[PDB]
DNA sequence: GGGTATTCGCCGCGTACCTCTCCTAGCCCGCAAGTATCCTATTCCTTGCAGCGGT
RNA sequence: GGAGAGGUA
DNA sequence: ACCGCTGCAAGGAATAGGATACTTGCGGGCTATATGGCGGCGAATACCC
C-alpha cells in the first residue's frame, strides 16, 4: 500500500508500507497428475471449447422457406461481450448484442 | 478460497477418478471433453457435433 | 377496417438400474486466553513532634 | 430430500 | 515548673513479586450479469390495401 500526498501534485509519496497478506489456498498436484480434496483424489479432464476470434457462418437455408441463405459473422472474445451481424432475408445489416 | 474451493470440490469438470486399473487412470487423465462451463450441453447437442 | 405476412413466445423432446460427492454468506457479539502494568512488599538515608529525666 | 458426475442394458 | 534531651513516627534513595486492568482471535449464534437446440403452432402485431 502506497500512500501519496493530496496537496503536492498527481505524484508523490508521504509513506508507503507493505506486509505479506495471506489469502486462499490453491490444492497442488500429486506426482502422478491428481489432486487430492478430500481423502477421494479427483482428476480434472481438460476441454474442448470453440476458440476466440471471429467466425462468418451461416445457415443452411433454414428460414424463409425461400431457399435464401443467411451469412452471419460473429465476433467471440475471450471475456466480455459478444457480437453478431446478420442479413436480413431483406438485404439488412442487423447488428446484435449479447443476443 | 471460496472461489477456487468450489470449482475443484464440485464442478463439472473436476470427476472423480475411477481407479480399477492403471489403464483406467491413464486413459481418464487423457480425457477430452466437449460439456462443462462455456460448452454445449449434452441432451440438447445436435449430430454434426 | 381487412386479408395478409412476419415475429414472439410457449410447449415438447425413452425406460429401468448401479456407483460416487455436495447441500448459504456474511456479520457480530459473547467469550476464553494471554498479556503489560500497577500496586505490594523489603533495605538505606534525613526530618518533625511528643514524651521525659532533671534540675 | 435435492442437485452434479460417471457407468450398465 | 520549665527545658533540652531521647526517642518514635513521616518522607526521600536502592531491590523482588503478585494483581489486575488491558488486548486479542475465535466460535457459535444470528439474518437475508449469458451468449453451441430445433420444430410446431398459435397469438400478437405489421403491412398496405
Amino acid at each position: 500500500l502506497v500512500i501519496y500526498e493530496r496537496e503536492a501534485p498527481e505524484g508523490t509519496v508521504k509513506d508507503i508500507k507493505e506486509q505479506e497478506v495471506y489469502m486462499g489456498e490453491i490444492p497442488l498436484m500429486t506426482d502422478n497428475g491428481t489432486f487430492v480434496i478430500n481423502g477421494t483424489e479427483r482428476v480434472i479432464v481438460s476441454q474442448l471449447h470453440r476458440s476466440p476470434g471471429v467466425f462468418f457462418d451461416s445457415d443452411k437455408g433454414k428460414t424463409h422457406s425461400s431457399g435464401k441463405v443467411l451469412y452471419n459473422a460473429r465476433i467471440i472474445p475471450y471475456r466480455g461481450s459478444w457480437l453478431d451481424f446478420e442479413f436480413d432475408p431483406k438485404d439488412n445489416l442487423f447488428v446484435r448484442i449479447d443476443r | 478460497s471460496a472461489a477456487v474451493k468450489e470449482f475443484f470440490g464440485s464442478s463439472q469438470l473436476s470427476q472423480f477418478m475411477d481407479q480399477n486399473n492403471p489403464l483406467s487412470e491413464i486413459t481418464h487423465k487423457r480425457r477430452i471433453s466437449a460439456l462443462g462451463p462455456g460448452g454445449l450441453t449434452r441432451e440438447r447437442a445436435g449430430f454434426e457435433v
